């Protein structure tokens, strides 16, 4: 039932720098069952570090753990793409054993600008009677950017799906989708739909945009 | 050469009972170690749940004691989780697992859902670009997979064909309904000659659904 804090919970950085992640135990635990594993996303959690500072099979040189009492840290001498993950900390020196909160690492990388897509609603969901405008924002970084939905101008934000990817293990990259969907009948009703993407790596917002009326 | 793998309902109703069982595979439930059963809560929370050791005793976490029961079955090589008078709550992925010292083993890891909705097979719909207006050097086709439950939903561009280039992203619940969405970008040259299809499939409804996305 000891409580395991970990810290920080979220955390970019730039390939080659050195991190330190942390695990605070609300009691002392004996440093032969503090654990720490690596999980990446879709996948399952593996050990990474047994007993404080034992690396496991298949890890890295690069990284290290240690720590005794009531705090323990892992450590990564030099960033790398692949150590971008989540870690948790685990301890099973008392009943129950108990996680921590976990930290997620996130891989900086050179600003990149989004590359906007958007798709008017398609003959099926029309007939269904419903309408839903897509937009896709690909392949950008910072992940913060905001978007806007524009109906004849005018700003609409309610029937808004936003969903995002993971940060992309090829190029650190992120991807949005932006969904509005509106009944068939308010569809018909206005004529232009723009989706307005403002990013960092610009001073302008990035704009798509089509109209009922050339189709 | 250990194998271990989860299996269950996938979608149980609240004040029900859930089932999970877990094949290991090269190695005996009997021969040594603590068998785990661990989930994790959207949000990535882990919680260890219990085990039962290979002498058969177990140990169970203080919070489900009186809904949860470990065992298992030597003949098959298989240990089970019972967990009845299902929440909500208990909603999350579903592992099983070993190990000690430099190494470990894990299930892929099973979804159960813990909800009173109703299962719905998904709406699939092709999203084609423009009628003129998109001739740059590569082009962007995607699908919307909407209105379906619970969750799990395969899709895939061309059964498999193409990988690259293409992002699926999360689903979302709205209204006790999941959305989701995946685009694909190729050549302008490609398409629309070559045909590019997207390949749905939702196992708790048992549906099968292939769109080619046809030029508006």
């Amino acid at each position: 039932d000891i409580v395991l804090t970990q810290s920080p919970t979220i955390m970019s950085v730039s390939p080659g720098e050195k991190v330190t992640l942390t695990c605070s135990a609300s009691s002392s635990v004996s440093s032969n069952y503090v654990y720490w594993y690596q999980q990446k996303p879709g996948s399952s959690p593996k050990v990474w570090i047994y007993s404080t500072s034992n690396l496991a099979s298949g890890v890295p040189a690069r990284f290290s753990g240690s720590g005794s009492g009531t705090s323990y840290s892992l450590t990564i001498s030099s960033m790398e793409a692949e150590d971008a993950a989540s870690y948790f900390c685990l301890q099973w020196s008392s009943f129950p054993y108990t996680f921590g909160g976990g930290t997620k690492l996130e891989l900086k990388r050179a600003d990149v600008a989004p590359t906007v897509s958007i798709f008017p609603p398609s003959s099926e969901q029309l007939t269904s009677g419903g309408a839903s405008v897509v937009c896709f924002l690909n392949n950008f970084y910072p992940k913060d950017i905001n978007v806007k939905w524009k109906i004849d101008g005018s700003e609409r934000q309610n029937g808004v799906l936003n969903s995002w990817t993971d940060q992309d293990s090829k190029d650190s990259t992120y991807s949005m989708s932006s969904t509005l969907t509106l009944t068939k009948d308010e569809y018909e009703r206005h004529n232009s739909y723009t989706c307005e993407a403002t990013h960092k790596t610009s001073t302008s917002p990035i704009v798509k945009s089509f109209n009922r009326n050339e189709c | 050469d250990v194998q271990l793998q989860e299996s269950g309902p996938g979608l149980v109703k609240p004040s029900q009972s859930l089932s999970l069982t877990c094949t290991v595979t090269g190695y005996s439930i009997t021969s040594g170690y603590a068998w785990n059963w661990i989930r994790q809560f959207p949000g990535n929370k882990l919680e260890w749940m219990g085990y039962i050791r290979y002498s058969g005793d177990t140990r169970y976490n203080p919070s489900l004691k009186s809904r949860i029961s470990i065992t298992r079955d030597t003949s098959k090589n298989q240990f089970f989780l019972q967990l009845n008078s299902v929440t909500t709550e208990d909603t999350a992925t579903y592992y099983c697992a070993i190990g000690y010292g430099n190494s470990d083993y894990w299930g892929q890891g099973t979804l159960v859902t813990v909800s009173a909705a109703k299962t719905t097979p998904p709406s699939v719909y092709p999203l084609a670009p423009g009628c003129g207006d998109t001739t740059g050097s590569s082009v962007t086709l995607g699908c919307l997979v909407k209105g379906y439950f619970p969750e799990s939903v395969t899709v895939t561009w061309n059964s498999g064909s193409l990988s690259s280039s293409v992002h699926a992203f999360p689903a979302l619940l709205q209204s006790g309904l999941y959305t989701m969405s995946s685009s694909v970008t190729v050549p302008s040259s490609t398409w629309p000659s070559q045909t590019v299809t997207c390949s749905v499939a939702h196992p708790a409804s048992s549906t099968t659904v292939d769109k080619k996305l046809e030029p508006k």
